[PDB]
């Protein structure tokens, strides 16, 4: 009934995480025997997308509290440091948005908004 | 493995709750670190004779 | 994938392990060591049985330990691409640590030769002593380690490459060719002419050429634990790090011996 | 519940085991040397009966109770695990079961040390254990052997826990937080771990050499058969100095956090910080035979260490100035915490002074074995890393547990320890400069003075211990009321000058480590989502 | 023969703790634990007679 | 359900960065081939060589020391050379055996008198 | 940094104009009084002028308050007190010690 999954795609959960084994007498591949989080995390490199969000935060402006910075979590909150416009502008500062109140720096005035996307 | 949250929850020991009183535990645990050198000499004087 | 489906996977790549049973069981067999071997080295404890029991109790939990590390990176995929360079770097760590012991038996070596203490004559090797001589079956046994480097070095490249009767060919021959070293050693040890107990020279020889023969030992059980692991299809050709760390480690023993042939065997005698 | 915390894989869970034993070790130290103390407090026999040995024996056992199983546990085991990976983001630490294999050791090299001063006569041989006094014709039986066991279970576990946060520093840091955005605190650990990770292997092939000695017949040490004692003096020594600095560097990382909180300003000279921490971890490699200044080295040798020696004061001395920077135009809130982090910066100094008198192997002939070399390290370790212990455990134990302390009954604990401490210490170089050798317990009568006035303070101070164990029953039994009465501090920071009472209700926390922002006591899965910084 | 992937669905799919999933760990965890027991034992015996002073009669 | 539930997670693919991970797979398999035959070659130019005239060479300075070792096992107690002072160190006996021999002792070229 | 005295209220004279609430207004004017000097009588004025915009009559005479702090005499306090007359008048602002006098 289940299938081997393709493409980040058609994956849907963890049993269409499970391949095909290789065949008697060969070097087994990686695409053959991986399975769970680290099989998942070649599919997505095969088609050149990152499943593991690594970028550091947005300075690129001040936000302000009728144009605020987007912040998204699969929670209900995030741990946010600031340092300021251009990065490094003063000693960082952490904050925690949450889903029912925005967080502003008390060194630089930026606020910060939270954008919930997780699924219970 | 999911644990539960909260105040007294982080540590091995129960303080609250119990039929004992949460003293003797406290105060019992700190007396036998503070016995330990006095068990040691209880030995060796009575090796020695001296008892 | 939506945000539905990402929302059942994890959002870092770093491992949570279960609780297990095993360091707390480690740590009570190294106790039972620790409290046996001082009581029959003093006559409380008749014979070595205890000592032998706390012996095996620390090697079979030590199993059961690598027994699960197998099952969370072959059955479970738990071992992401961050999760691996971690391992690695572990292991760099450890070895560093273990050349510093050397380093420690070559103090001790040469704060004994370089001004050689009046009692055994003011000159090294003391008087009276039968040193073992270089060109002789320890150059036999420089050559036979040299050659083990190049034979692991064909078959990790033939996995990659994905040849399999090659790669499991390079293997069993790095095999035999440990386990030739370590007999080769124990000829040379029972027909020496001196002992451990001959004096400040028999203590730091036995003990720098000694070590390394234990670690061999390790080695060897190393490279059959990896035999059966790629016979039996668990390594792939882009995820072997049980091997490397393998590899890594004949080449570091492989140095270490050639400081040992240098100092102890030309320089010292 | 059994396997909460004996199959443990947590890394907070594992930190509060620590911080259990480190303490139940502190006690039996600290009566260890109540008990040499009496017994120093006047000519003749005293308490002991005049068993010698038995006064020896007890010197070891408060030696090595007060390093290996109080201090390394407390700052290293137990604050290294806990804040480690919530000061960098990361979710556990790499090797969770090596984790837990580290400290599981640390009970079992207990039931070694213990069991070693009940059988036959003990080991009366000094914390250095110098043979041959400790091979087999000076010291029988086996209570030597138990002694190195206890040793080698106690450097398994730093070894184990070094390779464990060197790993998780380098590779499971949050995104945006390089290298030279670490908070001084993480600094600390990571040095602290490299200096472990190259001394440890000197000093397992120093008392394993002397277990052979003992037991397998060889002469390493022994001087029948060619062995030479002052090896195992040079082998131990390697590992000696650089320990001295694995106890004072993560209370240099504490120290920085504390004066920071309370004086409102970041740290002065923040780069340079890690770099003078840096260069006295590396100097502390070059300079180990100032500890064998008489043994008949050679005259250009000392001439070596003696300039080797002084060169770390320049690095400690910028570290200093530094602290004294960051709170001069602050605005100082005097806590408990901060009354630790002002006392620790002007007895440090104190210590530290009294070792460059005895960094000069001139100097030095009439400081050896001298009460003076006791005075010297005994205000760098109980007034300079046990100041620092305190100091940490009232700036972070509200937040790890939930649950806060009584306040003026702290601040009688401070000066009860800081008035006793200085009554101990400071006569023992008065002793030492008129003569008086160490490791004895009788003198002559002249010595007769300072030695009771000594024994005095040793009774302040251990009162002050012993309110410092009420203080946590009050805190684990009363911490929630502390909170809504008036006896204990709820923010360490108030509001700023022109800030208004509901305006600083919106941000109540003014924190750069994420360690403050967290529930009070932290969630056992803290991070989900990464935490960001730019 | 190859049985990684028949191995991999056994133990995705079960509830017991990690060291017991596969079907032929009764066999190792069974002695083990009895001879475990033994080897923790027996040396704690022995230390009523290191404090008393008495040794092993061997001869 | 949130209103989010069926909406991308990650954004548009990069099939730039697809290549250059396909391109490495395949570049790495075929240069390990030309790297594994050459250690093939040296593996039986140098290395097989060098275990062949070695052996012999140990065998015939092995098979010498064999005789050598059948004449001492003739001498009696009488003449052997006297022990130094710091020879046959015996602190205390070793806790196995007889309490006087070593782990690899062979009484043909080791003794005690 | 190194910012003249004349650049130093040409900056913080614009930071107060473009300040939209309370939380604003009380940090801009937090940061302003947290250098090595005293914000000149211009710097003053705007300070005024932006709490009056969002209707907060406290943090107006917390600003006199944190002026008397930060001069080194007291003629200095009220050499300030004498070029700020009009507009303590205008808004109606009192001092500290005028409304809880002692
Ligand atoms: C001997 C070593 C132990 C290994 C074998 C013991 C038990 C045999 C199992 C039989 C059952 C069966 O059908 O198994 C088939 C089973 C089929 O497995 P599979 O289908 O692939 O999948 C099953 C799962 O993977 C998992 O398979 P599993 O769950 O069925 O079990 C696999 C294995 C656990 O798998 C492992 O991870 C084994 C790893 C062991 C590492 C060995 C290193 C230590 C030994 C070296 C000794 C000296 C070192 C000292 C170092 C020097 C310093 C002083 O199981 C155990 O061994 C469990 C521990 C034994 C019980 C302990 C309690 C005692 C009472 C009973 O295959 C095996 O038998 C695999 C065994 C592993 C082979 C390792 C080879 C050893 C290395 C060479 C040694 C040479 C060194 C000498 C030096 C030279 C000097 C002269
Ligand atoms: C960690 C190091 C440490 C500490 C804290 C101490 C603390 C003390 N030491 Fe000792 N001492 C040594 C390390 C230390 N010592 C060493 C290495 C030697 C040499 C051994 C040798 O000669 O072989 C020595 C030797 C030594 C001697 C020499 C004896 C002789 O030469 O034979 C004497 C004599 O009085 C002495 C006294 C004391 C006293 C009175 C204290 C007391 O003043 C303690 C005062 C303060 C406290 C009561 C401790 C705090 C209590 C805790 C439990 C902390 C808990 C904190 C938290 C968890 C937040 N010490
Ligand atoms: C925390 C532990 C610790 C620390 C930090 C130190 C720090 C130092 N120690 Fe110490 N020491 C011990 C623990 C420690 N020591 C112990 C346990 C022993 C005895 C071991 C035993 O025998 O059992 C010992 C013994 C010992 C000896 C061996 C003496 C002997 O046995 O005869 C020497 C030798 O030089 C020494 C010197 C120094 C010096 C120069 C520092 C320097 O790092 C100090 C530098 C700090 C300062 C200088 C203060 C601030 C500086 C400034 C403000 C700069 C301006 C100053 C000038 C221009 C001068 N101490
Ligand atoms: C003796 C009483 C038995 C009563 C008989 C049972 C009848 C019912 C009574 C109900 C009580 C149940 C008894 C269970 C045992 C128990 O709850 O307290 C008993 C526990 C013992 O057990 P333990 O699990 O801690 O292990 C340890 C066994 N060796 O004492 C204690 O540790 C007291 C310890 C308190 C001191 C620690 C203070 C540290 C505070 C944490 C701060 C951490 C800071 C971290 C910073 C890095
Ligand atoms: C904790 C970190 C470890 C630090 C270790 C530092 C020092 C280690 C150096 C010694 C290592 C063992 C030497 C090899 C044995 C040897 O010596 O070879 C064997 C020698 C040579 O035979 P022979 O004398 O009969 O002469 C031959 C004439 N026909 O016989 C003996 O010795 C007999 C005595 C047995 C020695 C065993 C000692 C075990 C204690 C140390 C255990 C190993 C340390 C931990 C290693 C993982
Ligand atoms: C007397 C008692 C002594 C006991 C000591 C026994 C030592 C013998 C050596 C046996 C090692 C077996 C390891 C195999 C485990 C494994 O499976 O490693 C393989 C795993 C899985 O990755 P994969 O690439 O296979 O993925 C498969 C495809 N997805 O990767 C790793 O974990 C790498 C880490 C391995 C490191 C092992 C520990 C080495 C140091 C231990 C030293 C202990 C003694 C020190 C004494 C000074
Ligand atoms: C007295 C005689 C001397 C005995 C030596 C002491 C014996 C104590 C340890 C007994 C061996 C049990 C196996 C535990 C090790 C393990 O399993 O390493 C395997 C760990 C498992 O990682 P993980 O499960 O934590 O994470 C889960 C991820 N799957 O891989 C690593 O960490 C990577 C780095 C390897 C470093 C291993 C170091 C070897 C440990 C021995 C060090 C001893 C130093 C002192 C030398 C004298
Ligand atoms: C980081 C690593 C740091 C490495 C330490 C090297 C610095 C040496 C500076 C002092 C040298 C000197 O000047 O030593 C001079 C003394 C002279 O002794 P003498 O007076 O008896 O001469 C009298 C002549 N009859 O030689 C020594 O004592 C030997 C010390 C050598 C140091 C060996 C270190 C080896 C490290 C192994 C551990 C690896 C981990
Ligand atoms: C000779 C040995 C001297 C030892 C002194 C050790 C004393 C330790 C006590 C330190 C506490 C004072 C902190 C330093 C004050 C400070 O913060 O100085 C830093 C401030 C900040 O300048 P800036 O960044 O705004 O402008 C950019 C500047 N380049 O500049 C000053 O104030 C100048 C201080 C005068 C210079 C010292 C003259 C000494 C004679
Ligand atoms: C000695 C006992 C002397 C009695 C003093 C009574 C205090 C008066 C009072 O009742 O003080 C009330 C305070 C509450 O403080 P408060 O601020 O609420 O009240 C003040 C209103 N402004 O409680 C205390 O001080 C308790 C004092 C306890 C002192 C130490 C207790 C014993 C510790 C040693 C035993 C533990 C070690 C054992 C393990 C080996
Ligand atoms: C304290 C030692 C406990 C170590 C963990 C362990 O021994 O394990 C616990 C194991 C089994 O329990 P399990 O965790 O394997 O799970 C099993 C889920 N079905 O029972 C034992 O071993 C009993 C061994 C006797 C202990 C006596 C020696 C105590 C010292
Ligand atoms: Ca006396
Ligand atoms: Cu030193
Ligand atoms: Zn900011």
């Amino acid at each position: 009934v289940v299938k081997t999954a393709q493409n980040l795609a058609e994956v849907n959960g963890p049993e269409t995480l499970i391949g095909p084994g290789a065949k008697e007498g060969t070097v087994p591949t990686d695409l053959d025997q991986e399975t769970g989080l680290a099989r998942l995390e070649l599919l997505g490199k095969l088609e050149g997308i990152d499943v593991f969000d690594t970028k550091p935060l947005d300075s690129s402006r001040k936000g302000t509290m009728k144009d605020p910075i987007i912040i998204e979590s699969y929670d209900d909150y995030r741990y946010v440091g600031c340092t300021g416009s251009p990065a490094g502008s003063h000693t960082i500062m952490w904050l925690k948005p949450t889903v029912n109140e925005v967080a502003r720096c008390w060194e630089c005035g930026s606020v910060y908004k939270l954008n919930p996307v997780g699924v219970p | 493995v999911h644990f539960k949250d909260g105040v007294y929850e982080n540590i091995p020991f129960k303080v609250k709750g119990r039929k004992t009183p949460y003293a003797l535990s406290h105060f019992g645990f700190f007396a036998i670190g503070f016995a330990v050198p006095f068990v040691a000499c209880y030995v060796q004087l009575k090796k020695s004779g001296a008892f | 994938m939506t945000h539905l489906e990402r929302s059942r996977h994890q959002q870092h790549p770093f491992h949570m392990v279960m609780p297990s049973p095993w360091p707390i069981v480690v740590s009570f067999a190294l106790l039972s060591l620790a409290l046996s071997t001082a009581l029959t080295m003093h006559g409380y404890i008749g014979n070595m049985n205890m000592v032998y029991l706390a012996l095996f109790v620390l090697l079979t939990s030590s199993i059961l330990w690598f027994r699960d590390i197998v099952a969370e990176a072959t059955y479970l995929g738990d071992h992401t691409m961050a999760v691996r360079k971690g391992i690695n770097l572990g292991f760099l760590m450890f070895v560093l640590s273990e050349v510093l012991i050397f380093a420690g038996l070559f103090w001790a070596y040469f704060h004994s030769a370089m001004s050689p203490d009046v009692t055994l004559g003011a000159c090294w090797p003391p008087v009276g002593i039968e040193a073992v001589q270089p060109t002789e079956l320890p150059l036999l046994n420089t050559i036979i380690l040299l050659s083990s480097g190049a034979t692991v070095t064909y078959s990790h490249h033939a996995l990659i490459a994905g040849n399999r009767n090659k790669a499991l060919s390079g293997l069993l021959i790095t095999f035999w060719l440990i386990v030739i070293f370590v007999t080769c050693q124990y000829i040379e040890y029972t027909n020496a002419a001196f002992t451990i107990s001959d004096g400040v020279y028999g203590s730091v020889f036995y003990a720098g050429t000694g070590l390394h023969f234990l670690h061999m030992v390790m080695l060897a059980a190393m490279l059959g634990v990896n035999y059966w692991r790629m016979r039996n299809y668990h390594l792939t050709a882009g995820h072997h790090v049980g091997y490397e760390t393998t590899i890594i480690y004949t080449h570091v023993l492989d140095v270490i011996w050639l400081f040992l042939y240098v100092v102890f065997y030309w320089w010292g005698v | 519940m059994v396997q909460r915390w004996l199959y443990s894989t947590n890394a907070k869970d594992i930190a509060v085991l620590y911080f259990m034993l480190a303490i139940f070790s502190g006690m039996a130290g600290t009566a260890m040397s109540l008990i040499i103390r009496l017994e120093l407090a006047a000519p003749g026999s005293q308490y002991l009966h005049g068993n010698s040995q038995l006064f020896n024996v007890l010197v070891v056992g408060h030696a090595v109770l007060m390093i290996f199983f109080l201090v390394m546990p407390a700052l290293i085991g137990g604050f290294g695990n806990y804040l480690l990976p919530l000061m960098i983001g990361a979710t556990d630490t790499a090797f969770p079961r090596i984790n837990n294999i580290a400290f599981w050791v640390l009970p079992m090299g207990l039931v070694c040390l213990v069991t070693s001063t009940l059988v036959e006569s003990g080991a009366g041989t000094g914390w250095t254990v110098y043979p041959p006094l400790s091979s087999i014709q000076a010291h029988s039986g086996p209570s030597v052997d138990l002694a190195i066991f206890a040793l080698h279970l106690t450097s398994i576990s730093s070894l184990l826990g070094a390779i464990n946060f060197i790993v998780t520093t380098l590779n499971m840091r949050t995104n945006g937080m390089t290298m030279h955005k670490l908070p001084l605190f993480v600094w600390s650990i990571f040095i602290t771990a490299f200096l472990l990770l190259l001394s440890l292997p000197v000093l397992s092939a120093g008392i394993t050499m002397l277990l052979l000695d003992r037991n397998f017949n060889t002469s390493f040490f022994e001087v029948s058969g060619g062995g030479d004692p002052i090896l195992y003096e040079h082998l131990f020594w390697f590992f000696g100095h650089p320990e001295v600095y694995i106890l004072i560097i993560p209370g240099f990382g504490i120290i920085s956090h504390v004066v920071s909180t309370y004086s409102k300003k970041p740290v002065f000279g923040e780069i340079s910080m890690v770099y003078a921490m840096a260069s006295i971890g590396l100097l502390g490699f070059l300079v180990w035979s100032h500890h064998m200044y008489i043994v008949g080295l050679d005259a250009d040798t000392r001439a070596y260490f003696t300039s080797a020696t002084m060169i770390i004061a320049i690095p400690t001395g910028i570290k200093i100035f530094s602290w004294l920077a960051t709170i001069h135009g602050g605005s100082i809130r005097l806590a408990t915490p901060m009354l630790y982090a002002i006392a620790f910066l002007f007895l440090f100094t104190m210590g530290g002074l009294t070792g460059v008198a005895l960094a000069n192997a001139s100097l030095d002939v009439a400081f050896h074995d001298t009460y003076y070399v006791v005075g010297h390290f005994h205000y760098v370790l109980s007034m300079g890393a046990i100041f620092s212990l305190f100091a940490g455990y009232y700036y972070w134990s509200p937040q790890i547990l939930g649950l806060n302390y009584n306040e003026k009954l702290a601040q009688i604990q401070f000066w009860l320890i800081f008035i006793g401490a200085n009554v101990i210490f400071f006569p023992m170089h008065f002793l030492g400069i008129n003569g008086m050798p160490r490791r004895i317990p009788d003198y002559p009568d002249a010595f007769a003075g300072w030695n009771y006035v000594a024994s005095i303070g040793s009774f302040i101070a251990t009162l002050s211990l012993f309110l410092f164990i009420y203080i946590l029953y009050d805190q684990l039994v009363n911490g929630l009321n502390n909170k809504v009465n008036n006896k204990s501090v709820i923010y360490n920071k108030a509001p700023d000058f022109v800030e208004s009472n509901t305006i600083f209700n919106l941000n109540t926390v003014k924190s750069s480590s994420i360690e403050f922002l967290l529930t009070s006591p932290p969630a056992v899965h803290s991070f989900n989502t990464p935490a960001v910084q730019s | 023969a190859n049985k990684v992937i028949q191995l991999q669905k056994i133990f995705q799919s079960s509830t017991k703790p990690l060291w017991w999933r596969h079907p032929r760990s009764a066999l190792y965890l069974y002695p083990f634990y009895a001879i475990f027991a033994v080897a923790v034992v027996t040396p704690l015996l022995y230390i009523p007679n290191a404090i008393r002073g008495i040794k092993a009669k061997k001869a | 359900l949130p209103p989010n539930a069926l909406k991308p997670a990650f954004g548009p693919p990069d099939k730039v960065a697809a290549q250059k991970f396909k391109e490495s797979l395949m570049a790495t398999e075929k240069h390990a081939k030309d790297t594994s035959n050459m250690w093939v070659k040296i593996s039986v130019w140098v290395a097989l060589p060098a275990i062949a005239l070695t052996a012999v060479n140990t065998y015939f300075v092995e098979k010498e020391h064999a005789e050598h070792r059948e004449h001492l096992k003739h001498v009696p107690d009488s003449e052997w050379p006297r022990d130094y002072e710091f020879m046959n160190i015996r602190s205390k006996p070793f806790f196995w055996g007889d309490g006087d021999k070593t782990l690899f002792w062979n009484p043909v070229v080791n003794r005690h008198i | 940094d190194e910012e003249t005295f004349e650049e130093f209220t040409a900056r913080y004279e614009k930071e107060f104009d473009e300040a939209y609430d309370l939380f604003e207004v009380q940090r801009v004017l937090n940061n302003c009084f947290s250098y090595d000097l005293v914000p000149a009588p211009a710097v003053i004025e705007k300070a005024l002028r932006a709490a009056r915009r969002v209707n907060d009559l406290p943090t107006a005479i917390r600003v006199f308050e944190a002026l008397k702090y930060k001069v080194e005499n007291e003629d200095q306090y009220k050499a300030y007190l004498d070029e700020l007359k009009d507009v303590r008048q205008e808004l109606g602002v009192p001092l500290k010690e005028e409304l809880f006098p002692s």
